[PDB]
DNA sequence: ATCCTCCCCTAC
DNA sequence: AAGGTAGGGGAGGAT
């Protein structure tokens, strides 16, 4: 009686049924099974009309119509935007019917489902037992979903089942092959609704000798030649192949909750299926509650394309065709979408995910001992490797050393660990969980017990990191998040990006507002211009600057010009200026500002010089309430972060807050999407417009304020440069900073919404109190309405390189002068996933030591230039000899898609053929390694004619042969020419590359 | 389906004459393109972004010298002077040899598509434009003749040339003896250029032209009278001998000066320039030789006069007075010019009376400020005068308070006339 | 026309020449895996699992790649029903009819038309089935495509999801075009017009095209 | 030289 | 099923 939902799917046979999986308060599982109806609006004059008689009919109320065409008048003689007002009905039929006059068609019709039955996907009920029908053990059937899910209560807690799952298949050389190699281990991390973990692994006996096989039983293994005879209780069972595929169908065909696997839907689950088929006749069965439908598991890939002039695909993603209930998680696809790395193995994510700062215990001949705990680090990190630690293997040492556990100790709060390494003269190290060292060919070309064993130690840790990253990123938490804002099922939560997800609360908006909005034209997209971004003023300021940044800077545009389709009121142009004059002289009077806002916009077409989009504030349109409603969830999520206390809290609440910073800003992506049903050229144009001028009036009146004995004085007069107020705007406002305090402010850089002011202060603590009581006053007298700026930071050491380039160290808007900076790039080469580390390492070496010497100053002659590039011609021309540096310095990262123009392109000619002659395959979604490899016998070279024809696609096995050498001659002329730019020298600069790379530099 | 073999069948109809489609036909075919490489991922057909209308095929270059002609039937028809355009079905007029945007009278716009609804075989039709009067010369057709298309044309106002039949039941060698006499067997009054022929049973033209190279002394420019404030300029050499000239860019193209010798082709009857081989230069000179006070307006000349009220009347076809209230007593009983007041706005009405250029007289507006009263203009000043640089612009001010009277006299009518 | 012996049932292949560069192979890969396979019934009969090597490769223009030849009621070679009773079969000389014009035929049998060579992916299935044995031939399969695929200028295959990758597979460009099999759910296949493509494509590229109706048996 | 185009990725 | 512009650096090319 008292349920809370867990899932929502659907059958696929003829007749198609919505199913829900819930679970009550004691554990029980129960599924109701409701008719699938598709949904169509219709006006009352037409469902009276309609000749075949709709399956059933209710009313949904009396609704206005708005025709949200836009056209451009040359005059103010604008008419009223067209609006019509109906009684209109919701009609339902269980088949798909063609009608001529039904509106509001771009709703999915499971949308259509949780509004008008007032359902959230993920809400917990006390259902009404009348309305529900007995048909299997366990599944009802519910006729009105109107009344029996009327009474919701609040949420409580139930248990939930999960399996997660590892292979390791043989091979000798190259990538596994299904048709010949054998599988070697099974892994299954299995938990119950007890909350009981079981870990296991499975070994292939086939593969060892009879008199191992006895060993490993006296040692205490299990032998088991059937499937009646398993037992989950014990970690290491040796069976032959069919029983090892046996055991993997009996447990992927029960009902769990989650099966969650890293890339198991491409390789672990379609290795399993198809070895099963043919050894033996059995094959892996799904079948619906009620038992009306059965499928044979099928993996599916979807393809992604592009929204451009030339689409192709940009991603690809398989799923199982499980008719169940049970959601198959892959880990791959939700890490790829969600974070960036330069590449998405399970290694690399492991080694930044599963990390913390050690100390050095005690010391030894051949081994270390570090102790870890939340009195080293940041409260938790400790905690979190202690628990990976339970069945990790090997420690990586500041992310290059890979040291061998051998013994582990879990304490109450953190760890200590004892790894195999040479001694390190320091006391405090990063640990993390990375890459091993083992060689898998190797081992199975000397396949035997001992390595058997060994090898069942992997892959039950590789099984158990699917658990510690399900966890780490709170992959539970984030989808019933999604689903109860976006009004969609459990299982499509993170499938779909903007355009579908906005569905859910918008339709909530026009049936509430009872709007709908309409379209009898044919849309054009226009060009518009952006956002403002200021040229930097000086390179290096050697002082404290303090960076004020907008909140949420576009919505607060649309709520304060009422922006959105239905709310405008008209665009008038002119051609010439004398027709401009008339226009506004008549539309100051006919729109008076009070109630209207009028935007002055760039030209829309070549032959015009005026634009100015009138809108009507007086009642708020659907996009506003669209984006209020995502505001106050944002606000939420940031009010439980400020609460979080471990990092792993507080990475999940970071998490979700700035999922709801994007998804508000796109819906005026939306508004500029030409395929859009929000689509409104004037609207986003205005918006961006009205931007413009938010930032420069705010860049303005700081550019040049003084602060005096008790009072501020701002640079320029405090007048709305919108519309007129009654706000007090003289320019003199009393602040509570000592007048000890005299300082002069400055603009010297801006971007987007945020305002780069520098003070003449060489101090931080005076810099935060002056920052946080000149933001009171900002917001108090210099803003309006709902434009707020927050202050973020104070940059030491700011550099500037570019318009979007720089560098500096960080000071937190709640850290005093004793706190520990954070380093911060934006832009620079040092952040690139397509440079190199060679280059990183090297350029944050001369970086740095430019910067120390030139803040001191010595000048003497050409001191700067010169010791800079005297250093750099040296350690090139040694690398050059030397050739020792490993290759994964050396590496790039790129993405692979078809999404081009001409079919010739270099980029899917490399991949194709690497396709081609490899048993590995890059996908259109893929990101690959490569590396410019030339033969080991060219020179060093001056004249570079081809760069293109030295790319290599370079995989794990991939080693550089002894008649090659890395191509130097590109990675050292991109990283000069990075150094170079930092300095003031011509003269000296241009001699440089002449020598080193025979050619002249550009001096920016 | 039968859906996706139309799509198909559709792509390949287009495909095979893509030279006769307009942006709406181009856009189907692309989209269709489109939509076939998105769903088989190959296609053998790619979008189409050129192919501009063309005639050229149905020409050749013009034969001057003597030549024999074996076949029998002709039909000859002459070439005007003046400026060639070409209409088709459906669509508006564009000045053959230059893409542009010209002028062009309801008239003819119906006639033509009055004449070419009697078939679809007619792929365009030629017009010669001559002192704004407008005579058509041919229409290419695969299954009508060049008669009855004439005949029709003049029943709904359009010009025709003189038809004439001409069977050749010898071998001939065609000279000028023949030319003139052919040329005058037309009786026709308009100067001509050349006269082309066509065989029956091919579409190809045929152009003959027989004329002398000279050199001729320029005395004087002068512009001649034709319309309404609209004249034409002509060459005048020592002997009195008029050149004629086809527009104001073509003395300007073609180098001209007063007082010199420049390159002329003499005919029979007339002498013609030619444009095959600064214009600042040019242009001043033309103008200081036909008057001061005459500037140029397209294609024509036009003078700077004080017009007033009566002008007004004129151009809105309404009883000549030099009474405001009567601008607004007779549109309300006459249907047919009440139309055009409210439909164009103020500164287009006041800136045809005076016989303004569009794309002159908006870049003098664009660089002067103005102040207006009630939607009145009262005062104005130019806060950029680079843009009088160019003779026409100075000009064009040196007149514009009579613009502003007249525009707002305009302004006034309109608030009344509602 | 030559031959070779193997290990196994039917301990014997007949072959064109034009199979030569590949019968190296194929009697190695098939004598490591048949003594598996013929323990037990298979459809086809094993003596016809390399019939199709009969076919000569250098006077053929386009092959037609399906996904077994048809166990069920089969014949040895894909797209054959010797009573003209197979779905298969019948869809393709439907749409094929409809639009040539062909109103009164008693059979169909792609076999029959000049310049195309059918062909499978997978040289054997169990009955009642497809793609059953996928993991005993992917690695002659893979051997079998990519040769013949070099003798031919454009591929034609069935199944959407089936030959995804197959531009990996192969080792020369074909100009490839993947298809629905003609006997798919939701009739998505009546909509597939690939026969009249793959005949426009090469008439662009100057190759003989395929005349479909040969296939007819009246 | 010398600018133009295309692409890849980043900042808002 | 598919959010929007501003901008830098690099490789190749058509001059
Ligand atoms: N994905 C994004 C992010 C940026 N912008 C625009 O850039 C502006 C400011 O950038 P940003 O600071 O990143 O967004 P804010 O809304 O200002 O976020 P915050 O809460 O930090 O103020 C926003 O109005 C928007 C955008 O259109 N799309
Ligand atoms: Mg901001
Ligand atoms: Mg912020
Ligand atoms: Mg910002």
């Amino acid at each position: 009686m008292d349920v809370r939902c867990i899932n929502w799917f659907e059958s696929h046979g003829e007749n198609r049924f919505l199913y829900l999986k819930s679970r009550c308060r004691n554990g029980e599982t129960v599924f109701i099974r409701f008719p699938h109806y598709f949904y169509y609006v219709v006006t009352d004059e037409i469902y009276q009309s309609l000749s075949p008689p709709p399956f059933n009919a209710r009313p949904m109320g009396k609704m206005r119509t708005i025709d949200i065409d836009e056209t451009i008048s040359y005059n103010l003689d604008i008419k009223d935007r067209k609006c019509s007002v109906a009684d209109m009905w919701l009609i339902e039929e269980p088949k798909k019917r063609s009608i001529q006059n039904a509106t509001m068609d771009e709703f999915f019709n499971i949308s259509w489902f949780y509004i008008s039955n007032g359902i959230s996907p993920d809400g917990c009920y006390s259902l009404d037992e009348q309305y529900l029908t007995k048909i299997n053990n366990g599944c009802y059937h519910c006729d009105d979903p109107r009344n029996c899910f009327a009474k919701e209560i609040p949420r409580f807690d139930i248990p939930r089942s999960y399996l997660f799952l590892a292979i390791a298949c043989h091979f000798d050389k190259k990538f596994p092959s299904v048709f010949i190699n054998p599988i070697s281990h099974t892994s299954y991390c299995y938990i119950d609704l007890s909350g009981k973990r079981l870990l296991f692994t499975l070994i292939n006996e086939e593969m060892l000798t009879e008199q191992e096989i006895q060993e490993a039983v006296d040692r205490g293994c299990l032998r088991i030649q059937s499937l009646m005879e398993m037992d989950y209780e014990r970690e290491l069972v040796l069976c032959s192949e069919i029983v090892l595929l046996r055991i993997a169908k009996q447990l992927l065909e029960l009902t769990f909750d989650y099966v969650v696997t890293f890339n198991g839907h491409n390789f672990d689950l379609r290795y399993i299926t198809n070895r099963l088929e043919l050894l033996t006749g059995e094959k892996i069965i799904f079948r619906s509650p009620d038992k009306k439908e059965a499928v044979h598991l099928c993996i599916y890939e979807r393809n992604q394309s592009s929204h451009k002039g030339v689409c192709g695909m940009a991603n690809t993603t398989f799923h199982v065709n499980n008719n169940n209930g049970t959601i198959f998680f892959d880990l791959y696809s939700f890490i790829q979408k969600s974070e960036k790395l330069d590449s998405y193995k399970l290694d690399s994510i492991s080694k930044n995910a599963f990390s913390c700062m050690g100390k050095v215990l005690n010391r030894g001949v051949r081994e270390m001992t570090f102790i870890g705990d939340d009195t080293t680090d940041a409260k938790g990190k400790a905690d979190t490797f202690a628990k990976v630690l339970t069945t990790g293997n090997y420690v990586t040492v500041d992310e290059d050393i890979i040291c061998k556990v051998i013994r582990k100790d879990i304490l109450e709060n953190g760890f200590k660990v004892v790894l195999s390494c040479p001694t390190l003269p320091n006391d405090i190290y990063k640990l993390s969980f990375g890459k091993d060292d083992i060689d898998l060919a190797q081992m199975y070309k000397d396949y035997n017990l001992n390595i058997a064993l060994d090898m069942a130690r992997y892959c039950i840790h590789d099984a158990c990191l699917c658990q510690y990253l399900w966890e780490y990123y709170g992959v539970e938490t984030k989808t019933d998040a999604g689903a109860a804002t976006y009004v969609l099922p459990q299982s499509m939560v993170f499938e779909y990006r903007a355009s579908t997800i906005i569905k859910g609360p918008l339709l909530k908006l026009l049936l509430e507002t009872k709007t709908i909005l309409v379209r009898s034209e044919t849309k054009q997209k226009f060009p518009y211009e952006g956002g403002k971004v200021f040229a930097p003023k000086q390179k290096m300021f050697s002082n404290n600057v303090l960076i004020f940044d907008y909140n949420s800077l576009y919505p607060n545009v649309c709520i304060f010009g009422n922006l959105s389709p239905e709310t405008l009121v008209g665009v008038v142009v002119s051609t010439n200026r004398l027709e401009e004059e008339i226009n506004n002289q008549l539309l100051l009077q006919k729109y008076p500002p009070p109630r209207y806002i009028t935007v002055h916009c760039e030209p829309r077409l070549p032959n015009l010089i005026s634009e100015i989009a009138i809108f009507d504030r007086s009642i708020e349109g659907t996009i506003p309430r669209l984006l209020r409603t995502f505001l106050a969830e944002r606000a939420r999520y940031k009010k439980m972060l400020k609460q979080a206390t471990s990092s792993t809290e507080k990475a999940i609440y970071d998490s979700m807050q700035y999922t709801y910073k994007i998804v508000a800003n796109s819906v005026y992506g939306l508004m500029g999407f030409r395929n859009s049903a929000l689509y409104s050229y004037a609207s986003a144009k205005s918006c961006t417009s009205i931007g413009r001028r938010m930032i420069l009036y705010l860049e303005s009146v700081l550019n040049g304020a003084e602060l005096s004995n008790g009072m501020l004085r701002f640079a320029n007069t405090l007048s709305n440069p919108f519309y007129m107020d009654d706000r007090d705007i003289n320019p003199i406002v009393k602040t509570s900073l000592p007048i000890d305090y005299r300082f002069r402010f400055r603009s010297v850089y801006g971007d987007t919404d945020s305002v780069f002011t520098e003070i003449d202060s060489q101090d931080v603590d005076k810099s935060i109190e002056i920052a946080k009581e000149l933001e009171r006053l900002i917001n108090s007298r210099v803003l309006f309405n709902n434009f707020k700026i927050e202050f973020e930071a104070v940059y030491k050491n700011l550099i500037m390189q570019s318009k979007k380039k720089y560098t500096t160290m960080k000071y937190s808007a709640s850290s005093n002068s004793k706190s520990v900076p954070e380093r911060i790039n934006k832009g620079t080469s040092e952040t690139r996933r397509d440079v190199s580390k060679f280059h990183k390492n090297m350029i944050k070496t001369y970086k740095t030591r430019l910067s120390e010497m030139l803040s001191e100053g010595r000048m003497n002659s050409n001191q700067v230039c010169i010791d800079i590039l005297r250093s750099l011609e040296t350690d090139l021309r040694s690398e050059f000899d030397s050739r020792s540096s490993p290759l994964e310095l050396f590496m790039l990262s790129r993405m692979h898609h078809s999404n081009y123009k001409s079919a010739d392109n270099p980029n899917m000619y490399l991949v194709t053929e690497y396709n081609k002659n490899n048993p590995e395959t890059i996908e259109l979604g893929e990101r690959y390694y490569f590396a410019y490899i030339c033969p080991a016998n060219v020179p060093w070279t001056k004249k570079l004619v081809n760069i293109k024809t030295y790319e290599t696609i370079i995989d794990r096995s991939f080693k550089l042969g002894s008649n090659q050498r890395i191509f130097y001659e590109v990675y050292f002329k991109r990283l000069t020419s990075e150094i170079v730019n930092l300095l003031d020298n011509k003269v000296l600069c241009i001699s440089f590359f002449q020598r080193m790379f025979g050619s002249r530099p550009t001096f920016y | 389906s039968s859906a996706d073999l139309t799509n198909l069948k559709e792509l390949l109809s287009l495909y095979k004459s893509l030279r006769f489609s307009d942006s709406v036909a181009i856009e189907k075919y692309n989209s269709l393109v489109e939509w076939g490489t998105s769903t088989y991922w190959k296609i053998g057909v790619q979008k189409v972004t050129n192919v501009e209308t063309s005639i050229s095929d149905y020409y050749d270059e013009v034969k001057n010298k003597p030549f024999n002609i074996d076949p029998g039937y002709y039909i000859f028809l002459p070439v005007y002077f003046g400026s060639v355009f070409i209409y088709s079905k459906g669509k508006n007029m564009v000045e053959l040899g230059s893409g542009n945007s010209f002028q062009i009278p309801d008239e003819i716009r119906s006639a033509c598509n009055k004449v070419l609804d009697s078939d679809n075989g007619i792929d365009f039709l030629r017009f010669v434009l001559l002192n704004n009067r407008w005579i058509m010369e041919d229409a290419i057709s695969k299954y009508q003749s060049p008669v009855n298309i004439f005949k029709l044309a003049s029943e709904y106002g359009l010009n025709i040339p003189n038809y004439l039949e001409i069977e050749i039941e010898e071998d001939t060698l065609f000279d000028d003896e023949l030319y003139s006499i052919m040329e005058r067997s037309f009786d026709d009054t308009f100067p001509k250029i050349s006269i082309s022929y066509i065989k029956l049973g091919e579409l190809k033209r045929q152009v003959v032209d027989f004329f002398k190279f000279s050199f001729m002394y320029i005395e004087s420019i002068k512009v001649d009278r034709i319309g309404d404030n609209i004249f034409i300029p002509s060459v005048i050499t020592k002997s009195g001998k008029k050149i004629l000239v086809k527009d104001v860019d073509h003395l300007i193209r073609s180098k001209v000066r007063e007082h010199t010798f420049v390159k002329v082709k003499k005919k029979n009857t007339f002498s013609i320039l030619y444009d095959y081989d600064t214009r600042g230069e040019v242009i001043k000179r033309i103008i200081d030789t036909i008057g001061r006070d005459y500037y140029v307006n397209g294609k024509y000349f036009s003078k700077v006069g004080i017009a007033g009220l009566k002008q007004l009347t004129n151009k809105l076809d309404i009883n000549e007075c030099a009474t405001v209230d009567e601008l607004v007593d007779e549109i309300n009983k006459s249907g047919t010019v009440k139309r055009k007041i409210k439909n164009q706005s103020v500164f287009d009405l006041s800136r045809e009376c005076l016989g303004y250029p569009e794309a002159d007289f908006i870049t003098l507006v664009n660089n002067m400020r103005f102040k207006i009263e009630n939607c009145k203009v009262v005062n104005f000043n130019i806060e950029n005068t680079n843009c009088l640089n160019n003779p026409s612009i100075e000009t064009i001010y040196g007149n514009f308070n009579q613009f502003v009277s007249i525009f707002n006299t305009v302004t006034d009518v309109k608030k009344r006339l509602f | 026309m030559n031959s070779v012996t193997i290990s196994h049932a039917p301990y014997t292949i007949t072959y064109h020449d034009d199979w030569e560069p590949v019968m190296s192979q194929l009697v190695e890969f098939y004598n490591e895996v048949a003594s598996w396979l013929l323990r037990d019934e298979t459809s086809p009969i094993p003596d016809k699992f390399f019939i199709q090597l009969k076919q000569p490769l250098r006077n053929k223009r386009v092959c037609v790649c399906g996904i077994d030849p048809y166990p069920k009621d089969g014949t040895g070679v894909p797209f054959e029903s010797p009573n003209f009773t197979k779905k298969s079969i019948k869809e393709i000389a439907s749409s094929i009819s409809r639009l040539t014009g062909v109103i009164d035929y008693k059979g169909y049998n792609l076999n029959i038309i000049d310049g195309v060579i059918p062909w499978n992916y997978y040289l054997s299935c169990k009955l009642g089935e497809t793609k059953s044995h996928a993991i005993y031939w992917d690695k002659i399969s893979k051997l079998l495509l990519q040769h013949i695929t070099k003798h031919v200028s454009v591929l034609y295959c069935l199944g959407k999801t089936d030959f995804s990758n197959i531009r990996a597979k192969l080792e020369s460009p074909v100009t490839t075009i993947v298809g629905y099999h003609p006997a798919a759910r939701d009739h998505q296949f009546e909509k597939d017009r690939s026969f009249e493509i793959i005949n426009v494509l090469l008439e662009l590229d100057n190759k003989t095209p395929i005349n479909w109706a040969q296939g007819f048996i009246y």
